[PDB]
Formats: C-alpha cells, sequence, structure tokens
C-alpha cells in the first residue's frame, strides 16, 4: 500500500511539474498581442488548441 | 475614449483594459470586473511575472483595436496625460502626470500604435520614471524603475 | 567442522528462511559464494522451534524482486526528467530580461 502511494504521488508530481512547465514556457507567446508560437515549440508543448 | 474600457472595484476605479492587437490586455495587480458585461466574462490567462492578464478579444465583435509596433526608437511618445520621452531606455514624465489609478493605460507613437502599457512610477527629481510592460517580437519584457510603487 | 584433502567435493546442510538462497561460507579462512532458490516447504506446522535464525527483516525479500527494482527506476526516471525539463525552463524564464 505505502509502495503504490508514494509511487502514485511520484508520477503525479511528475505530470504536475510537467504542467507547470507548459504555464511558464507558453505565457510569454500568449500574453504577447498578435504573437506567434516557432514551429519547434508548438511541437514541444502540448497546449496547442488555443491558438494565442 | 476610443478603445480603452475602465475597470473599478465597486464604484472605485481602479484601472483601464486595453483591447492591443487581439489581446485584451489588463494589468494584474489591479483589482476590478472591468465595466462591460460582456468583456467581465472572459478568462484571463494572468501571470505574476509580468503583472498582467490577457485574453481573446470577441472578435467577431470587436475586432477595432488599437494597433501595436515592437520597435521604440528614442523620442517622444504620447498618452492621455501630457507627453512621454524614451530616455534611451526609460519612460519619463513630469512627476505631475502620473497618479495611481492610472495603471493600465497605454501609451501611443507618433504613428498612433500602441507600444507599453504603463503600471506605475518612481520619479529622481522632476521626472518620473515609468514601470512599462513593453513588448519585442513575439515576447513581453516588463521594464521597472528602481523604488517605482505601483499606481 | 568436516574433514577435507584431495581434489574432491564435500556437502553440507542448512536451514534458511530465505526464498532465495545468498550466503558465504567461511571454510577455513577461505569464503565462498553459494546462490539458490528455496521453495516453500509441504508441512504448515510442525513439533520443533525453526533451526534458522529468525523472520527475514524487511531488507531481505528474494531474487525477481528485481520487479521493484525495475519500477522505483521507472518512476525516478520520470521524476528525473520532470525536474531537468522544470529547471531548464526555470533557468531560461530567469534568464528573460
Ligand atoms: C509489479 C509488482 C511486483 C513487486 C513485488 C512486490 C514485493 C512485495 C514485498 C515485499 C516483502 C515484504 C515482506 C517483509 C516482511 C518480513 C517480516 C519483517 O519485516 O519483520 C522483521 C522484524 C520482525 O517483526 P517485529 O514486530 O518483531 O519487529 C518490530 C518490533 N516492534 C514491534 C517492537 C517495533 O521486524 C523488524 O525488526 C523490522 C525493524 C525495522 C527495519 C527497518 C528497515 C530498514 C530500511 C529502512 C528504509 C531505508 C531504505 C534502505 C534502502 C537502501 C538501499 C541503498
Amino acid at each position: 500500500s505505502v509502495a503504490s502511494f508514494v509511487l502514485l504521488s511520484m508520477v503525479g508530481v511528475a505530470v504536475g511539474m510537467c504542467m507547470c512547465a507548459r504555464r511558464r514556457c507558453i505565457t510569454p507567446y500568449e500574453l504577447t498581442p498578435g504573437a506567434t508560437v516557432p514551429f519547434l515549440l508548438s511541437l514541444i508543448c502540448c497546449i496547442r488548441t488555443a491558438k494565442a | 475614449n476610443d478603445c480603452i474600457f475602465e475597470v473599478k472595484h465597486e464604484g472605485k476605479v481602479t484601472g483601464y483594459a486595453c483591447l492591443v492587437g487581439d489581446k485584451v490586455m489588463k494589468p494584474a495587480h489591479v483589482k476590478g470586473t472591468i465595466d462591460n458585461a460582456d468583456l467581465a466574462k472572459l478568462a484571463f490567462k494572468r501571470s505574476s511575472k509580468y503583472d498582467l492578464e490577457c485574453a481573446q478579444i470577441p472578435v467577431h465583435m470587436k475586432s477595432d483595436a488599437s494597433k501595436f509596433t515592437h520597435e521604440k526608437p528614442e523620442g517622444y511618445y504620447n498618452w492621455h496625460h501630457g507627453a512621454v520621452q524614451y530616455s534611451g531606455g526609460r519612460f519619463t514624465i513630469p512627476t505631475g502626470a502620473g497618479k495611481p489609478g492610472d495603471s493600465g493605460r497605454p501609451i501611443f507613437d507618433n504613428k498612433g500604435r500602441v507600444v507599453a502599457i504603463v503600471l506605475g512610477g518612481a520619479n529622481e527629481g522632476a521626472r518620473t520614471a515609468l514601470s512599462v510592460v513593453t513588448w519585442n517580437k513575439d515576447i513581453v519584457t516588463k521594464i521597472t524603475p528602481e523604488g517605482a510603487e505601483e499606481w | 567442522e568436516i574433514e577435507v584433502e584431495g581434489n574432491s567435493q564435500l556437502q553440507i546442510s542448512f536451514s534458511t528462511a530465505l526464498a532465495s538462497a545468498e550466503f558465504r561460507v567461511q571454510v577455513c579462512s577461505t569464503q565462498v559464494h553459494c546462490a539458490a532458490e528455496c521453495h516453500p516447504p509441504k508441512d504448515h506446522i510442525v513439533n520443533y522451534p525453526a533451526s534458522h535464525t529468525t523472520l527475514g527483516v524487511q531488507d531481505i525479500s528474494v531474487t525477481a524482486m528485481s520487479w521493484v527494482q525495475k519500477i522505483t527506476g521507472g518512476v525516478g526516471l520520470v521524476v528525473a526528467v520532470a525536474a531537468l525539463i522544470l529547471i531548464v525552463v526555470l533557468c531560461v524564464s530567469f534568464s528573460r530580461h
């Protein structure tokens, strides 16, 4: 039980830290008016539904 | 007035949100719900690093917005209260022209396009340096002088 | 103690509570490594106390515990790549302005 709980918490933390990576690396392009991310970064980050 | 909307908390106006291009620019440190009810419905991807909240404008009804530009050759620029001078890297105003509540007002060039949006200021003598949110190509760069309060 | 001389082999008997045998036999100042897979007994209960020492402590599981190492290494690897990505993003964002 302890091993499963810790492993699930660790994978969840990995996902969350991945999520925090998207927010901090995509807001500078999202905040700029009339901006467009480069092609390479568009591939890497999964957040592409909103073309902001 | 044109394309800037006042933002108020209760009856007290705190700041103004500009419609630059395709974004509803607005500075984070102001508190308000915007005068327009429809704009309040939008979801803002706010960031504490740049003190900004922005969202996609409803281009279906508000496609009319201020033009923007990225280059800032040193010289003179105009906003609501007086005119401002790009002092080789700093936005400077006469001390009177700055006052809390002006946060969120844009600034234009000679050609009439926004180049920044003001947040606060600090004064060394008669002139007051400005804390603005300018932008280069596809990226914004917050600029802040020493000891600048938030308007 | 046993009697040894020549170029032959001997035989011993031991009692363990481990599922996988892993132990060193001190044979007249020269150690040796022995390893085998132990199997469960057939009789539920007996009339004498256990000859071996005690219950294996939680440290000593059975080989083919390598599953534990595999899964913990996978999770640690995922966490490591997540941390590296986060820290490189934090450094590049620190480089801004
Ligand atoms: C795909 C999935 C496949 C994966 C397979 C899943 C594997 C599942 C299984 C694992 C096996 C678990 C079963 C082990 C049970 C053995 C029994 C046991 O374990 O009991 C041993 C003794 C007897 O019990 P007692 O009540 O008489 O003792 C306590 C006395 N009382 C109560 C007064 C405190 O208890 C003790 O003495 C224990 C004393 C405390 C010992 C601390 C342990 C030391 C390590 C700590 C962590 C540090 C990390 C180390 C990593 C280093 C690597 C570099």
